[PDB]
RNA sequence: CGGGUAAGUUCCGACCUGCACGAAUGGCGUAAUGAUGGCCAGGCUGUCUCCACCCGAGACUCAGUGAAAUUGAACUCGCUGU
RNA sequence: GGAAGACCAAGGGUUCCUGUCCAACGUUAAUCGGGGCAGGGUGAGUCGACCCCUAAGGCGAGGCCGAAAGGCGUAGUCGAUGGGAAACAGGUUAAUAUUCCUGUACUUGGUGUUACUGCGAAGGGGGGACGGAGAAGGCUAUGUUGGCCGGGCGACGGUUGUCCCGGUUUAAGCGUGUAGGCUGGUUUUCCAGGCAAAUCCGGAAAAUCAAGGCUGAGGCGUGAUGACGAGGCACUACGGUGCUGAAGCAACAAAUGCCCUGCUUCCAGGAAAAGCCUCUAAGCAUCAGGUAACAUCAAAUCGUACCCCAAACCGACACAGGUGGUCAGGUAGAGAAUACCAAGGCGCUUGAGAGAACUCGGGUGAAGGAACUAGGCAAAAUGGUGCCGUAACUUCGGGAGAAGGCACGCUGAUAUGUAGGUGAGGUCCCUCGCGGAUGGAGCUGAAAUCAGUCGAAGAUACCAGCUGGCUGCAACUGUUUAUUAAAAACACAGCACUGUGCAAACACGAAAGUGGACGUAUACGGUGUGACGCCUGCCCGGUGCCGGAAGGUUAAUUGAUGGGGUUAG
RNA sequence: CCGAACCGACUAAUGUUGAAAAAUUAGCGGAUGACUUGUGGCUGGGGGUGAAAGGCCAAUCAAACCGGGAGAUAGCUGGUU
RNA sequence: CUUGAGUCUCGUAGAGGGGGGUAGAAUUCCAGGUGUAGCGGUGAAAUGCGUAGAGAUCUGGAGGAAUACCGGUGGCGAAGG
């Protein structure tokens, strides 16, 4: 549910929380945990290569099954859990043979539900099939781009993909961006939408709430000196130039896609 | 007031010690230079 | 122009003749917050009228130790002129 | 005296102790010294390092990449600031001591017996193993008072008592298993999981019992017929040694320490690997190996002095500076504030006089009270607890400690000490205990009311908000020009535009790669704006961006055609 | 929210051949957080890092330090027995 | 007391309400085929669209909204509907 905080202090007045009473309150499933230490946005030259990253809360990595290739064996949802690594929630599922795995939690999935993968799985939310076996027009998520590679599209909270057509070895998908994209029909997809759609309704409310998430402050280029940024300089607030990135490329409409290798799969760009 | 030299022997040896000098060709040229000058103490290594 | 003062180039409220405001290089408001800018009042006082006395640490004298910047050379006054 | 005491890490390196010397060093003198010279001093199976194990990160056989130098990285191998066995009390030196001595312990390993016996890993599983905040209960450290024991009878009125002073200490280990915390137990059968196997873990189905296990502070017992112990006595080379030794209990208060890696709750969702336990594979078969008891041997090496909020470290100085961790007594107090003290440590390495101006740091001030000044700068002032009471405005939380006001010491009574807390003997019960119930002796003890009483003054010292009215700017908490700027600047939650379909855009990089992200459009980057409320109008001619692609123009490339040089003729 | 430790640095006086090449004293702000701190690691000079002041990168910063090209060049100033 | 008011039994008509699904027509857009100089609009025009191939015509796709005929001074609802 979406809950406004009461304004008992200035840093709380605008906070809006997403509170889900169904998420597990205890610890995660340890055999599927890994450590995952932070980067500060720095690569192996030790240089900052993505600005505005650092700090935030310590986080363990949950191994999530994006391939969904344990075919023919049913699993039951044991519990939903918070995952710090992503916007979606995850579900711990127990297979009939006694194996446990984490999956992205689809909308509507709850403890006790049954799921299955494979060519013969039923058309139900949480089931995974090759898109060859999914009716045209369906809503799916966690879509593979190459067969067997694992889900890569529509994984964020509340996202989904529409199967709009099927021609030969390929299906045409409408992505969340609005792009129409061809993908091999042997690629798998999970029925339904990714859950936790209220994610986008939260309001951080204060500066520190962004710092808790590992985001460091953004300094506007127009607030700098010319040596630092093309926008810098001026006696007072001055601008007088076409907006650019810190490295000089136009940043208000100039397109940057240049991938002739994958152009053949884009039926229609998002705009 | 806190001054610039705050000694630590581990940091001294890791930063400037004999084995650190031997690890790169530029560090071995430091040692070659100091041997040619005839320094009595080649490095910080105690 | 009005208010506040005995008296107000500041302040507050207006007027519009905007040298040269104006709508996300945002416009107009806004409770709360501020070692933030301006203005007024009560209390308070050596801030002041106008300073007095006192207690300590130096300054001063004696003994011991013992610097510094500077320095062409000096037998190194005023005035009016040059 | 929450240090200017005690003790570590770091850093230093003989500064430590003793004798001797006073040139230089010491801001003076120096017989003294962290100074000179000489001698002495650091004792470990248990403390630390080394060691086993890993984090960030480093290096890295082959490998991939790069003119060369080199870059990245796999298998690996390093790397603590983290995980991993075990010792305490007393005594002793001029100087070391959990290291020496006395007493009493514990751990790991090698051997060898004996008894019994499926052992076996580079593999599987378990465990190790983990956040923030908050709330209590049970405790101990520790303190206070009484009792006890020893001593005292007071330089000046009184002091044989409801008087004064001191002491009243004891460990690890071993045994016991309590307040509390967690979890149902046991036995069969079966199985697409745990790269193979598995009796282990996971899963399924039955039967049966309902209490079984795990964890755990403290207490109690033992350790201890010991040790220590106020003092006494005897010697001193008057520094100190030698000898002996009483009581050695209870109640109450009580941590920020322990139970507690608990419990409750929240979202921002909280290392790793080994030691350890367990399972089997290859293999081994009356062998090896395993388990237990007993014996015996081993536990090396390096550090250990001394300073450590400092005269020994970082600051050129015996420099108002800087420096992480641990300990935490009394009275008042909410307190680790503050005042006065304890243990303990110090008076800061020039002194002696004098009592001018002027400077510095403070005290008080007649009448006036901001007239001072750029400006109330500075100063003065306010200041506690309980109760009464409190406006506009407001995002309904605030504003608010608004403002303003009253009470406050001591003595007696209520009540020879109350409400409350604590809780003995006794008594009863028991599935007999570290038990339940009853009962309340003793101990501790607010707050209030009534009456009285002293002073100019009872929050008496230290300590400890000045308040209100109008307005600009920024929503707010934050950040910044180390060393003249803390702000209205930066950031910020929120908003919008825009890029990005994943081998993402983008960034570091001749490259390999790496970050973005073990993320996937409810995501990620860039840009502007800057909570919230009401809103955000017109202009696409210019510059940019986006789309279009018929025509004009146009590169390398191609080399038609024309012209020339040469000369067989 | 009030307030010590701890982290800061708004005002004033002193100091300015300082006790100190940035402090002392009286007041001042934060004080469960975008907090603070120990140990170790990583980023390198047209480069880093920057809640952005051209701030900081060893008392050095509109391009660190050290060595080299190097006796750069100096239509300028000084000096020239 | 049973005549007002209500309960039960059986049936009837209804665009009464809430939720979900689906169908066909049409508009627009996208792609392609044929085809060529106009289309569109008005009182008349112009802006606009079109030789970069529109309009027209055929095929395929995407998507949203509304439900022709039935349909009625017909029905249902407290009103809004
Ligand atoms: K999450
Ligand atoms: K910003
Ligand atoms: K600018
Ligand atoms: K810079
Ligand atoms: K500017
Ligand atoms: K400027
Ligand atoms: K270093
Ligand atoms: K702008
Ligand atoms: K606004
Ligand atoms: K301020
Ligand atoms: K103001
Ligand atoms: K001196
Ligand atoms: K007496
Ligand atoms: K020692
Ligand atoms: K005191
Ligand atoms: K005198
Ligand atoms: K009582
Ligand atoms: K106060
Ligand atoms: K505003
Ligand atoms: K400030
Ligand atoms: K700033
Ligand atoms: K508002
Ligand atoms: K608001
Ligand atoms: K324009
Ligand atoms: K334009
Ligand atoms: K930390
Ligand atoms: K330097
Ligand atoms: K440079
Ligand atoms: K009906
Ligand atoms: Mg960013
Ligand atoms: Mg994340
Ligand atoms: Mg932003
Ligand atoms: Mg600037
Ligand atoms: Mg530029
Ligand atoms: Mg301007
Ligand atoms: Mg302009
Ligand atoms: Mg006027
Ligand atoms: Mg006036
Ligand atoms: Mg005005
Ligand atoms: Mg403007
Ligand atoms: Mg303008
Ligand atoms: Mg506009
Ligand atoms: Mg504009
Ligand atoms: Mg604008
Ligand atoms: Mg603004
Ligand atoms: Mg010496
Ligand atoms: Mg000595
Ligand atoms: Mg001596
Ligand atoms: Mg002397
Ligand atoms: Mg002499
Ligand atoms: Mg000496
Ligand atoms: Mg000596
Ligand atoms: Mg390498
Ligand atoms: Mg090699
Ligand atoms: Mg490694
Ligand atoms: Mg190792
Ligand atoms: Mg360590
Ligand atoms: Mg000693
Ligand atoms: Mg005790
Ligand atoms: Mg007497
Ligand atoms: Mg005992
Ligand atoms: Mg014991
Ligand atoms: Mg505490
Ligand atoms: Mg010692
Ligand atoms: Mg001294
Ligand atoms: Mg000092
Ligand atoms: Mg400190
Ligand atoms: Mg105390
Ligand atoms: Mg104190
Ligand atoms: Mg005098
Ligand atoms: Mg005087
Ligand atoms: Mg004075
Ligand atoms: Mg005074
Ligand atoms: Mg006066
Ligand atoms: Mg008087
Ligand atoms: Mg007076
Ligand atoms: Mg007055
Ligand atoms: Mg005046
Ligand atoms: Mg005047
Ligand atoms: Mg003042
Ligand atoms: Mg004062
Ligand atoms: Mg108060
Ligand atoms: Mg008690
Ligand atoms: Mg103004
Ligand atoms: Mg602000
Ligand atoms: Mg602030
Ligand atoms: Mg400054
Ligand atoms: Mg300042
Ligand atoms: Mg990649
Ligand atoms: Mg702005
Ligand atoms: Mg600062
Ligand atoms: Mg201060
Ligand atoms: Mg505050
Ligand atoms: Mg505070
Ligand atoms: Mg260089
Ligand atoms: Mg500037
Ligand atoms: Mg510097
Ligand atoms: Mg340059
Ligand atoms: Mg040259
Ligand atoms: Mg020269």
């Amino acid at each position: 549910a979406v809950v406004k905080c009461k304004p008992t202090s200035p840093g709380r007045r605008h906070v809006v929380k997403v509170v889900n009473p169904e998420l597990h309150k205890g610890k995660p499933f340890a055999p599927l945990l890994e450590k995952n230490s932070k980067s500060g946005g720095r690569n192996n030259n030790g240089r900052i290569t993505t600005r505005h990253i650092g700090g935030g809360h310590k986080q363990a990595y949950r191994i999530v099954d994006f391939k969904r290739n344990k075919d023919g064996i049913p699993a039951v949802v044991e519990r939903l859990e918070y995952d710090p690594n992503r916007s979606a929630n995850i579900a711990l599922v127990l297979y009939k043979d006694g194996e446990r795995r984490y999956i992205l939690a689809p909308k509507g999935l709850k403890a006790g539900d049954q799921i299955q993968s494979g060519v013969d799985a039923a058309i139900k939310p949480g089931n995974t099939l090759p898109m060859r076996n999914i009716p045209v027009g369906s809503t799916v998520h966690n879509v593979e781009m190459k067969p067997g590679k694992g889900g890569q599209l529509a994984r964020s909270a509340g996202t989904y993909v529409q199967i709009v057509a099927r021609d030969g070895a390929y299906v045409t998908l409408r992505l969340r961006s609005g792009e129409m994209r061809k993908v091999e029909a042997d690629c798998r997809a999970t029925l339904g939408e990714v859950g936790n759609a209220e994610h986008m309704l939260r309001v951080l409310g204060k500066a520190g709430a962004a710092r808790w998430r590992g985001v460091r402050p953004t300094v506007r280029g127009t607030a700098m000196n010319p040596v630092d940024h093309p926008h810098g300089g001026g006696e007072g607030r001055n601008f007088g130039k076409h907006p650019v990135t810190p490295w000089g490329v136009q940043t208000k409409g100039k397109k940057t896609r240049s991938n002739k290798r994958t152009d053949k799969f884009i039926v229609r760009r998002r705009s | 007031m806190k001054r610039t030299f705050q000694p630590s022997v581990l940091k001294r040896n890791r930063s400037h010690g004999f084995r650190a000098r031997m690890a790169t060709k530029n560090g071995r040229q430091v040692l070659a230079r100091r041997r040619a000058k005839g320094r009595a103490r080649l490095t910080v290594s105690k």
